[PDB]
């Protein structure tokens, strides 16, 4: 189900639910501006999968991008996701951190494709994954210029 | 010294006089013993591992260790250990006595500087004493380099026309050949190199325009009068009557 | 020489490399009475760092829960549900230890014993295999509830 | 001069702007034996 | 001349990372030709400038 960036495909094991960045349309939940900013960076995407998960029972999910990584770092578009109550792929999330986080520079307008798998969409993540009701992101970004 | 006198054309035996006399009184101009020439133009190398040729091969090995062929030019890493242990000034000198070496193609074996890194890099393994079977073939390269920094001590050439001399020897009037036509260590490219230092000397102050008008195919009989103070005439007419 | 050989052996554990090696010997040379090995050690100390800045990534860090009930309970046909086997082998003192080669759970003479092996959790195989993931997998932490 | 590139990498991707450099060759002298990189090379930090 | 090259070669790394309206050029340019030309002052140069 879905279209050129935001279908929703099954693949040999995994599931994968993908998503342009022209759908949000999230420079334009504020006028353009000027004086505010042009440019618009990714601080910290996060994940939130509001379900009833299983008590000491995980998830497993990972989450890709598809903009070549190409000022990013190795690794810096991929992102981990265990149990799925407002988590980054870090243990802790360390603000202070010279290392720049996953995702962190990304523009709002299209670079790429976004997109999240779930493997073994076999009968392993079945459960959990018919209890799953919807997916939220928590999309931390950057405006100035 | 393979010539007999016991049968030689009188012809030969003047010429052998003149090149003899020529030779001796240019020895009397530069103040040399005849073993400073032997030693200076001998071709055979001894064949003796010293423990200071040794130290010389331990500090090279530790210090081109950790070297990768396609990062960096071999003869710009080794220049700086040959500039030391052959206690040259500059290091564009040490880049020109290993392209020299690399010309002659020097003892037995047909050898190399990449042959040589190859057998350090290869055969070798140090503070240990057991013959493989190219170390002869490296020393005598090693008494070579330590032959051919003597005769650029000893001739005072600047740095310059000695690139331009090992880059271009057919202009200095051996028979040429696409850098194959290399000259050897023996007497007389010693003393054509030695006329040509003490002519550049004779210039003096205004050597490096004249010498790079020389490199270049523009030099004029003008600029060379300048340089000598005299007529320029004088230069026009000795070509004219040249030709 | 004692430290920087330390630091070397960190960085062999830090990153997955035995044969690789930076500290080379003839730092000291005791014919020039040991002259200058500071800036060989400082030469080679910023190769090892560089290395390590060269071969630095971002890590995709995963967390996972292992509940023993289900790895005992699971298994081969010499399989047992957990709590009533605890209860029976320590309120019995008899010589009956439930399991196998790498999942027995015995009692030695004071002591209890429930012992796993690495391979029952195929914990690699949670994910394909994938290169583009990664195939060299470590532990971060174990933490017991 | 390759610690420097790093962080003349991590300048270019901090704040947006591809074509602005400023480790400039020439720091290295080899006919001076290369006496005097430090002072270039502190300079252009501090440019940075 | 090479020498002369190397003047150039000095004052072009040197000079590199100019603007016009920062600074005067002839003081800027006023160290190099007064180590290549070998002068003892700043203000020589400035003058023969």
């Amino acid at each position: 189900a879905g279209n050129d960036g935001n279908q929703l495909k099954l693949t040999n094991n995994t599931l994968s639910a993908t998503l342009t960045l022209q759908d949000l349309k999230l420079k334009d939940d504020y006028p353009e501006e000027m004086q505010l900013g042009k440019t618009r960076r990714i601080k910290q995407i996060s994940v939130s999968l509001p379900a009833l998960l299983g008590p000491y029972q995980d998830v497993q999910a990972v989450l890709s991008y598809g903009g070549d990584a190409t000022g990013l770092a190795k690794g810096c578009k991929a992102l981990a996701v265990s149990h799925g109550l407002n988590d980054n792929g870090q243990f802790q999330l360390d603000f202070n951190d010279g290392k720049f986080l996953p995702f962190e520079g990304i523009d709002i307008n299209d670079k790429g494709t976004f997109t999240l798998s779930f493997p073994n969409a076999a009968s392993k993540q079945k459960n959990i994954l018919q209890m799953l009701t919807d997916i939220i992101l928590h999309i931390r970004y950057t405006i100035l210029e | 010294d393979k010539i007999n006198l016991y049968d030689i054309d009188d012809k030969e035996l003047e010429k052998l006089i003149n090149r003899l006399d020529t030779l001796s009184n240019w020895l009397h101009t530069q103040k040399w013993s005849i073993y400073q020439l032997f030693l200076m133009t001998t071709t055979n190398y001894d064949k003796t591992l010293t423990p200071e040729i040794q130290n010389l091969l331990d500090t090279v090995y530790n210090g081109l260790q950790n070297f990768d062929k396609n990062k960096t030019k071999l003869l710009a890493a080794i220049a700086p250990y040959i500039a030391a242990t052959l206690q040259l000034p500059s290091e564009n000198v040490a880049h020109s006595i290993l392209l020299w070496a690399d010309k002659i193609k020097p003892s037995e074996n047909k050898i190399t500087a990449e042959k040589f890194w190859i057998w350090l890099q290869n055969r070798d393994t140090t503070e240990l004493s057991k013959p493989p079977e190219m170390q002869e073939q490296i020393i005598q390269y090693c008494h070579c380099l330590a032959q051919l920094t003597m005769i650029y001590r000893s001739s005072g050439i600047n740095e310059n026309a000695f690139r331009l001399f090992i880059e271009k020897p057919t202009i200095f009037g051996i028979p040429d050949e696409p850098n194959k036509a290399t000259p050897a260590h023996n007497a007389p490219t010693l003393i054509i190199l030695t006329r040509f230092a003490n002519w550049v000397n004779s210039l003096g102050e205004k050597a490096s325009p004249i010498l790079t008008a020389f490199e270049n195919k523009t030099l004029t009989a003008e600029k060379l009068a300048n340089a000598m103070n005299l007529d320029a005439n004088l230069l026009e007419q000795a070509s004219i009557q040249a030709q | 020489v004692a430290r920087c050989l330390m630091a070397e052996q960190a960085y062999r554990w830090e990153t997955n490399d035995s044969s690789a090696r930076f500290i080379k010997p003839g730092a000291w040379q005791g014919t020039y009475a040991g002259l200058l090995a500071g800036e060989t050690l400082m030469l080679n100390l910023a190769q090892m760092e560089d290395a390590h800045l060269k071969q630095e990534q971002r890590a995709l860090e995963v967390e996972r829960t292992v509940s023993l009930a289900q790895v005992y309970q699971s298994l081969g046909e010499k399989s047992f549900a957990l709590k009533d086997k605890i209860e029976a082998l320590l309120q019995g003192d008899k010589e009956t230890s439930a399991g196998n080669d790498g999942n027995q759970l015995k009692l030695t003479n004071n002591t209890l014993s429930a012992t796993l092996t690495l391979q029952d959790l195929k914990l690699k195989d949670d994910y394909p295999e994938e290169m583009q993931l990664g195939k060299t997998r470590r532990i971060k932490q174990i933490s017991v509830s």
